[PDB]
RNA sequence: UAGUCGGGUGAUUAGCCAGACUCUAACUUAUUGAACGUAUU
């Protein structure tokens, strides 16, 4: 039609795409150039034209919240508050709008998730049903794509509807497009607290293939990932690059070089086995001759497993003794996945994850790990250690740049490498009727950690309800009643508390400075 | 009972930490006790304290060019009535007086 | 566990020939024979630990080669096993030879 | 808290009088220079820095309606309730968050010096100052409560990093004193005095400097 | 929607609704107007808007019960420091209305389009029935194209 | 475990040290050992127990020495059978802890 | 900085130039009906 014409012609993807479908050339490319087109900026990361964000949140009448509002950066937003605020009420919400997506990427009318009748309802909500509702956003052809998800409560006769068909005809879009001409989709990802489990390499999946593309948007909004899916993918491509004959060629290649170095460098022992291997390799060469993107698709995931989880430096598969085992080098000692700490297993698990769903799902990429998604992380420092604490943000946003990532977190170190516009605080007495969460009023990044405890988390840096922890202020106090001077009360407060601290303590070093300065105060009372 | 941080798994004994913990700041805790920087090192305004002191020190403790661009630098990250600008309002009041002992140390 | 000379007297008299415990086993066999004295060979994987970043699948696989070597020393008369290529091969013939358009 | 000195009546409040009138009728912004002349941009009851801020009747509209447009009664108090809720200290909390209160049992800082009843001990806490009995101690005992002066862990945490950033220097300061005369001295010490009139939480670090 | 006589029902309805909303808006300096199931406030005091939603919400339940709603995914504030517009009109930053400088722009092109001949004549009626909107909502748009086109060709055009 | 599986049963079992994740990789001697004391009263101030394993090859088997622990637990179990006594709690709360609530309750077996 | 407003230029829905704005904070919509603008009468 003119009208859809006009609009197209002015940048509008959806007019554009309408009038694909009519005419089924120029707006099939109008279309698949609006998903694909980008730069690569000053640093080197690719960007794309048209970004992919969830912009607005709002809650009606869900689980605790009666009516809330959150407006989320594009890059990264960090949700915090004591336990029972609602912060992975608010993950869960925005998991389920997602599953609308994910579903419509893979089936034509397909079902995403819904809001629970038993539970998901505020109890003493006077109307007996929920909302939830988000808007996001795809570049400037199509500023707001709106969804609702809702429920009535069990037993009520009137029923609310969800409207979800923006969800649906975007994804179409998505799936169209790639039918006929391959584009990167979005990664959509939740990791909740059930990532911690125990660790089976015996269960297997016997369910799907793992090398189908689609299998990328397998369980991808469940919680925990599919870690077992990512070993039986790695072992995978591990088998399809030690086939392919050439890369074996140029890895025997190697080996031959470096073992005629060996050689040449006095070590007469390995002459044998040079032998045999420049046979293997002469053979190898006769064998019928022919650059593996499997072998590519392996190296990138290595990388981004190594870059962001501290204590690998490497990993791989092995086979000599009979059974497929994925090994890697933890603080320098090679040890099986099996033999990691749950700390380090939990944590690889989820980059793993993350990792090979954005190589199967950006194949044209450069760097696939720059691809679009929207990724949500409870508990980030879940099995953390304060010094991995330090890092972790870091790292992962460094290795997947184009990610909206929007995380919960207790920790004041994580707090420490954030800014304070990426940060949404609940209000201390809040009881859930707070209409808008904001930022906190101090500067968070860089910060000290003992002053984000009490300025962000409300918390003192010394446990108020330890009697050692008030010993300084009494001090002070009897030192103050008897005009500076210690008398016996006072000695006997300061020598527990160098008895209790220790004489090299930060508490008695203060009393000493107390004592000090109010002895030359007094006497400078004196002369005058 | 606390591992040593560079055990390369032949630690014969467990042992007590030095410093006293109970009734202890916190951040006392993470550098004595967890071998953890009170600020996160991988963060450039981490340090611009730390450097303002050593600018503060080199320059005989008077507030230089270099001082004072690092100085609004802190100001306008952190803010005007940060826990990081009053360290370094301290420290400029604390010098010019260590100073002015000098000077009539000298004469 | 590890493949032990009287494991051949397990399930004998019923449970018996099942196609999937021979798949499980042909595929392992075929993974430990892809790709020397024990002296020799701690000479050479003590040289190979020293060289030691592409020579160390050689050295994994030349430990792996060490340990089976001991093994076997270490293992008894009463338990004596021919090689795990020559096992394979004489299952191989065995079959192209008995089943049926099987070659 | 410190010792106010009340200047002179702003014309606008001349005009309204209770029971006629109501508080959201009068332009605040008429008000505040006068304010802002008196307590020099820091909060009346908690002396921190104003940005987040309002006008407050020392004794509230509801109890007393007739102190209303009274220019005594009005003081500038941190916190906002239009910007954002949940305040803890000061105005707002006096108002919601503390219960009952005797407005007899509390320090007003024009009328009074608080120096007479207030203690602030390096270590942050606000206590009675030493020597008190009877009335003159429930007043300083309920002026700390009803303000929430030690109970808000934000201003706690801030006041009790201000004083230890100085300490280095009170205590450089009184080390010097065997060394010099009293005159070169004393101007020092006046010297330090001057620098704190424009400083957060300046009773406190006044406390730790004299 | 499309029977003649629900509009003139449905603002009958609304009537004690926007009275009372109006008086309530009117104290507290808020400008208030609705068009049909659109409401619109304005004010030049700051954080007084933040109110209204909650107060429609009660007055919607006291005079209609459950039958009539807001649709809270379309709360919108705004500002002069970003978009603002009211029923397709862009109100700019000098406080005047506006047809937004993307139309003005599209206009400009279907204009140039005319002066060569490349404009069809559905796209001609089309610029042509633009222009009276413009000439109603900016007519000092209509004499900057004068003075941009040549009067001429405007008046060929509009002819 | 030694101590819960003999105030159950005379002679029940504990649990033992596994031969693929328990050994040390690179142990010269090829097993493990976990050896503890535990105390109870001044009547008996030492109870040690020993659990061991030796790995797969197996040049000697290492036996674990559990006597002192079923000695103990026979006094709990015996007593306690004749005249009720009050019986100690032995828990395990790992990071295992963490895991979804199942709503649908088993009606009551007894 | 970013986002927004938009006077100009530009075979013109782009790009470029100039100037400006900043309550935590626009996402441009719908007919044949109704109303408004223009045309026809
Ligand atoms: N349907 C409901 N009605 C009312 N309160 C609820 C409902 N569901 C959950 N809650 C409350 O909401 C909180 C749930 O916290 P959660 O979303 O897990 O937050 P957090 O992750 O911050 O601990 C608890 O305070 C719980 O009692
Ligand atoms: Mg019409
Ligand atoms: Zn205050």
């Amino acid at each position: 039609t003119k009208q859809y014409e006009r609009k197209a012609k002015g940048g509008n993807l959806l007019s554009a795409f309408e009038l694909y479908q009519r005419n089924s050339g120029e707006w099939f490319e109008m279309c698949r150039d609006y998903i694909q087109d980008g730069h690569v900026d000053e640093s080197g990361i690719f960007r794309p034209d048209n970004a992919f964000y969830l912009r607005r949140l709002t809650l009606k009448d869900f689980r605790r919240f009666s009516l809330l509002e959150i407006k989320l950066e594009e890059d990264l937003t960090v949700i915090i508050g004591n336990n029972g605020k609602g912060k992975t009420s608010i993950l869960y919400a925005i998991a389920k709008t997602l599953s609308w997506f994910v579903a419509n990427i893979l089936k034509e009318g397909g079902s995403g998730q819904r809001l629970s009748e038993m539970t998901d309802i505020k109890n003493d909500a006077e109307d007996r049903y929920s909302d939830v509702s988000s808007t996001f956003f795809f570049g400037k052809g199509l500023k707001s794509v709106p969804i609702r998800l809702s429920r009535s409560a069990l037993g009520t006769a009137e029923r609310r509807d969800s409207e979800v068909k923006p969800a649906k005809d975007l994804a179409d879009i998505w799936r169209v497009i790639n039918e006929v001409n391959t584009i990167n989709l979005p990664t959509f990802a939740l990791y909740n607290v059930e990532r911690s489990q125990p660790f089976n390499r015996n269960i297997k999946d016997n369910t799907g293939r793992r090398e189908e593309r689609f299998d990328a948007y397998s369980q991808t909004l469940g919680g925990a990932g599919r870690f077992d899916h990512f070993v039986e993918w790695y072992i995978y491509l591990h088998k399809r690059t030690v086939s392919d004959i050439s890369s074996s060629i140029k890895e025997l290649e190697q080996q031959v070089n470096d073992l005629q170095r060996t050689v040449d460098g006095g070590m007469v022992s390995v002459k044998s086995l040079l032998e045999q291997m420049k046979f293997k390799l002469s053979e190898a060469i006769e064998r019928n001759d022919a650059v593996l993107t499997e072998s590519v698709q392996k190296s990138i995931v290595e990388k981004a497993i190594c870059s962001v989880v501290p204590s690998i430096s490497n990993i791989w598969v092995e086979m000599i003794t009979g059974s497929d085992l994925v090994k890697v080098t933890n603080d320098g000692h090679d040890v099986t996945i099996d033999q990691l700490s749950d700390g380090q297993r939990v944590f690889l698990s989820l980059v793993a994850d993350l990792a090979r769903r954005m190589v199967m799902l950006n194949p044209l990429l450069e760097n696939p790990l720059e691809g679009r998604g929207i990724v949500l992380i409870d508990e980030i420092e879940l099995h953390l250690h304060p010094k991995w604490q330090q890092e972790v943000i870091l790292n992962l946003r460094s290795a997947f740049p184009n990610i909206q990532f929007i995380i919960t977190t207790h920790s004041p170190i994580v707090l420490s490498t954030i800014e304070k516009r990426c940060i949404r605080e609940f209000e201390p007495n809040d009881d859930g009727d707070q209409s808008f969460l904001d930022s906190p009023d101090m500067q968070t990044k860089g910060s000290e950690n003992a002053q984000i405890l009490e300025q962000v988390m409300n918390v003192h840096s010394t446990p108020p309800g330890i009697a050692e922890s008030h010993w300084l202020g009494n001090f002070e106090l009897l030192l103050l009643d008897n005009s500076g001077e210690l008398d016996n009360h006072s000695q006997v407060l300061y020598d527990q508390i160098k008895a209790h601290f220790g004489i090299d303590s930060i508490e008695l070093k203060k009393a000493d400075s107390l004592i000090r300065i109010n002895k030359m105060k007094n006497k400078l009372n004196k002369i005058r | 009972r606390e591992f040593e941080p560079n055990d390369d798994g032949d630690q014969s004994f467990l042992d007590s930490p030095d410093m006293q913990t109970k009734g202890s700041e916190n951040a006392q805790i993470l550098e004595q006790v967890m071998n953890v920087h009170s600020t996160p090192p991988g963060i450039a305004e981490s340090h611009w304290l730390g450097n303002f002191e050593l600018l503060l020190l080199d320059n005989s403790g008077e507030l230089d060019n270099h001082s004072q661009v690092l100085y609004d630098q802190i100001k306008a990250h952190f803010g005007i009535d940060s826990i990081e600008l009053k360290k370094a309002d301290s420290l400029i009041r604390i010098n010019k007086m260590k100073n002015k002992l000098n000077k009539i140390r000298a004469e | 566990r590890r493949e032990e000379r009287f494991d051949a007297y397990s399930q004998t008299l019923g449970g018996a020939g099942r196609f999937d415990h021979f798949v499980e086993w042909y595929i392992y066999l075929h993974k430990r024979t892809v790709s020397s004295s024990i002296k020799e060979l701690e000479q050479q994987v003590n040289d190979l630990q020293r060289t030691v970043v592409s020579v160390k699948s050689l050295l994994e696989q030349m430990k792996f080669k060490l340990s089976e070597a001991i093994e076997r020393n270490d293992a008894a008369v009463s338990s004596r096993v021919l090689t795990e290529s020559v096992q394979k091969s004489i299952v191989e013939k065995a079959i192209c030879s008995v089943v049926p358009s099987i070659s | 808290m410190r010792e106010l000195a009340r200047l002179e009546r702003p014309e606008i409040l001349d005009q309204y009088i209770a029971g006629q009138n109501d508080w959201m009728e009068i332009d605040q912004s008429a008000v505040w220079p006068k304010l802002t002349e008196m307590q020099g941009g820091f909060c009346a009851y908690c002396e921190c820095r104003l940005n987040r801020c309002h006008i407050e009747h020392f004794r509230p509209r509801g109890k007393f309606p007739a102190l209303t447009f009274i220019w005594n009664n009005l003081f500038g108090s941190c916190g906002d309730s239009r910007k954002s809720g949940g305040w803890s200290r000061c105005g707002i909390y006096k108002d919601n968050g503390a219960g009952a209160y005797n407005a007899d049992d509390l320090i007003k800082p024009d009328e009074e010096n608080p120096d007479d009843y207030l203690l602030f001990l390096t270590t942050g806490e606000v206590v009675p100052a030493i020597g008190l009995t009877g009335r003159a101690l429930k007043k300083a005992q309920e002026t700390i409560r009803v303000f929430n002066l030690n109970g808000d862990i934000k201003l706690f945490g801030s006041r009790r990093t201000a004083v230890q950033a100085i300490m280095p220097n009170v205590e450089y300061l009184y080390t010097l004193l065997e060394e010099f005369d009293e005159d070169d001295w004393n101007e020092m010490l006046r010297d330090e005095l001057e620098k704190i009139e424009s400083d957060e939480y300046k009773t406190a670090l006044k406390h730790a400097w004299t | 929607v499309g029977a003649p006589s629900s509009p003139v029902i449905s603002n009958f309805c609304m009537y004690e609704f926007d009275n009372r909303i109006h008086a309530a808006c009117k104290k507290v300096e808020i400008t208030y107007t609705r068009y049909a199931d659109d409401l619109t406030f304005s004010s030049n005091i700051p954080d007084v808007l933040k109110a209204v939603p909650s107060t429609l919400e009660v007055l919607l339940k006291d005079l209609f019960g459950s039958a009539l709603r807001l649709n809270h995914s379309k709360t919108v504030f705004s500002s002069k420091a970003h978009n603002r517009h009211v029923t397709g009109i862009t109100i700019n930053n000098e406080e005047t209305l506006s047809l937004g400088r993307d139309r003005k722009r599209f206009i400009k092109h279907l204009i140039n389009q005319y002066k060569y001949g490349l404009l069809d004549n559905e796209d001609k009626a089309y610029l042509i029935g633009l222009l009276a909107f413009a000439s109603h909502i900016e007519p000092s748009f209509i004499t900057r194209m004068n003075e941009k086109y040549s009067l001429e060709l405007m008046e060929r055009l509009r002819g």
